[PDB]
């Protein structure tokens, strides 16, 4: 439920290993500013919706293995957070796609930018007004 | 050693036992060394994609009475080498 851990305002850490989470949501966990480590493993998030990494400026250490991680765009807040906060290669090794067929157990943190140049980026002012004048 | 998992008990040749400790999923920190792997009489309900992944040279694995009910396309994704599967005494209802 939104703002269950809004009271709990002094977290350092917060596990939710082992569950059967489908969605996290970033009106769930609210505003943890002195959050410094989360716990996530073993879990049935797909993704983590936007704005979910926001609300944690102090938060250091991720654990996201055996997850049913969708590799797209959505997970574009959480890839950046992960190329500023490298896992260690154990860690590393066991953060993994799942999306199933063509893509497969591949590493997170392999996926650079330039390989999801298609992704939506944020609207310009340029393309804002070709948009508006094609 | 970094190779073994914290909780299961492990011999040289790479031997891991993990049965009879009510893990409620696969331990994690699998290693390339181990060779057979025991899982059961746990309770591992849900087993995620690349669940095994790390232990690709592992040979032998046992899951029987394990509360399986549904496994994943890509769960035993990278185990080539695996050659013994236990996935007996379980609820799996498909494949």
């Amino acid at each position: 439920a939104p703002g269950t851990f809004a009271p709990l305002r002094a977290l350092r850490n917060l596990s939710l290993a082992g569950n059967r989470l489908a969605r996290l949501e970033p009106a769930a966990l609210g505003a943890l500013p002195l959050l410094r480590s989360l716990s996530l493993q073993d879990n049935e998030l797909a993704a983590l919706a936007p704005g979910l990494l926001g609300r944690l400026p102090a938060l250091d250490a991720l654990h996201l293995r055996g997850n049913p991680w969708g590799c797209g765009c959505a997970l574009r807040p959480l890839c950046a957070w992960l190329r500023r906060h490298p896992l260690p290669a154990s860690e590393a090794e066991t953060v993994l796609c799942v999306w199933p067929g063509r893509l497969t157990l591949s590493p997170l943190t392999a996926f650079s930018d330039a390989a999801f140049s298609h992704c939506a980026q944020p609207l310009a002012l340029r393309d804002l007004a070709v948009v508006y004048t094609l | 050693a970094p190779d073994c998992p914290e909780v299961c008990t492990c011999v040289p040749g790479g031997l891991a036992s993990c049965s009879a400790l009510s893990l409620p999923a696969v331990p994690p920190g699998l290693s390339l060394r181990l060779r057979a792997l025991l899982l059961d009489h746990n309770r591992v309900r849900a087993l995620p994609p690349g669940a095994f992944a790390g232990a690709g040279a592992l040979q032998r694995l046992d899951l029987r009475e394990n509360g399986l009910h549904s496994v994943h396309v890509r769960a035993f994704w990278g185990l080539g080498a695996l050659q013994l599967l236990d996935l007996s005494a379980n609820q799996l209802e498909a494949l």
